[PDB]
């Protein structure tokens, strides 16, 4: 199932290299630890309402 | 938007608006970066002279953090005709940088393939603009949100009395009686995963607005990613 199976646990992009997940993020974060959760680099990171 | 919501504060910060020398709002925008709009090409031809208004959520009232920030490149794909509506993208490179705020921040752009799996295949995305609130109607003055479920490529090409080409999409309802409109255009199609909200669409056209059995047509973000990548560049 891979990506097709929860987005791979990603919170981002999810890619199937060599029959494993492989999580990315967009520009403005950077991908954790875990190599799942995307990290915002900065304040106003993309695709987050401004809420706060 | 013909029905829909209000943006209440911070809701939809990657809304821009294309502004003409007479200061009024005639197609949206969406901000890709602190440089960069995403917009429709036939956008281009509603006026002559135009500047980009963002951080506004009424044009009546001027509000804080609301900015004007001037064109220096406009970057229109040269393949766009009025009869087929196809490739109705547009890429502005403005004079300063956007300052990010309250109500001012950037879409994600997805990479295509996860875009297309994942996004696409939510049951809905975010259409929202300062556009006509009726199909006969004035341009909105307060900015306007609404939630559309993806359409059937079948089902879309069927509505439709125009040729849906593979650079559009289908958003929208058979029946309910709510969609994008005049002066939506150019404006954003977000979808949403995980609380990060990418952008999926342009507004592009529409047989009307709200017309039962008719949709949103959208240009497809997807089919224009490194073509968007390389005009940021420049
Ligand atoms: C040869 S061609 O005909 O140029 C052609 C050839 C080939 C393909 C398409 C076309 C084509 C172009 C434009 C239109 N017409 C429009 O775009 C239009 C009129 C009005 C007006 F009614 F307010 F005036 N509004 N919009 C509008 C604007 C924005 C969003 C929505 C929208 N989103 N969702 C929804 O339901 N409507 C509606 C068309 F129908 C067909
Ligand atoms: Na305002
Ligand atoms: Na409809």
């Amino acid at each position: 199932k891979l990506c097709s199976l929860d987005n791979g646990d990603c919170d981002q992009f999810c890619h199937e290299e060599q029959n494993s997940v492989v999580c990315s993020c967009a520009r403005g974060y950077t991908l954790a630890d875990n190599g799942k959760a995307c990290i915002p680099t900065g304040p106003y990171p993309c695709g987050k309402q401004t809420l706060e | 938007i013909v029905g829909g919501q209000e943006c209440k504060d911070g809701e939809c910060p990657w809304q821009a608006l294309l502004i003409n020398e007479e200061n009024e709002g005639f197609c949206g925008g969406t901000i890709l970066s602190e440089f960069y709009i995403l917009t429709a090409a036939h956008c281009l031809y509603q006026a002559k002279r135009f500047k980009v208004r963002v951080g506004d959520r009424n044009t009546e009232q001027e509000e804080g953090g609301e900015a004007v920030h001037e064109v220096e490149v406009v970057i229109k794909h040269n393949r766009f005709t009025k009869e087929t509506y196809d490739f109705d993208i547009a890429v502005l490179r403005l004079k300063t940088p956007i300052t990010f705020r309250m109500n001012v921040a950037p879409a994600c752009l997805p990479e295509r393939d996860w875009a297309e799996s994942t996004l696409m295949t939510q049951k809905t995305g975010i259409v929202s603009g300062f556009g006509r609130t009726h199909e006969k109607g004035r341009q909105s003055t307060r900015l306007k949100m609404l939630e559309v479920p993806y359409v059937d490529r079948n089902s879309c090409k069927l509505s439709s009395s125009f040729i849906i080409t593979q650079n559009m999409f289908c958003a929208g309802y058979d029946t309910k009686q709510e969609d994008a409109c005049q002066g939506d255009s150019g404006g954003p199609h977000v979808t949403r995963f995980k609380d990060t909200y990418f952008v999926t669409g342009i507004v592009s056209w529409g047989e009307g607005c709200a017309r039962k059995g008719k949709y949103g047509i959208y240009t497809k973000v997807t089919a224009f990613l490194k073509w968007i990548d390389r005009s940021m560049k420049t």
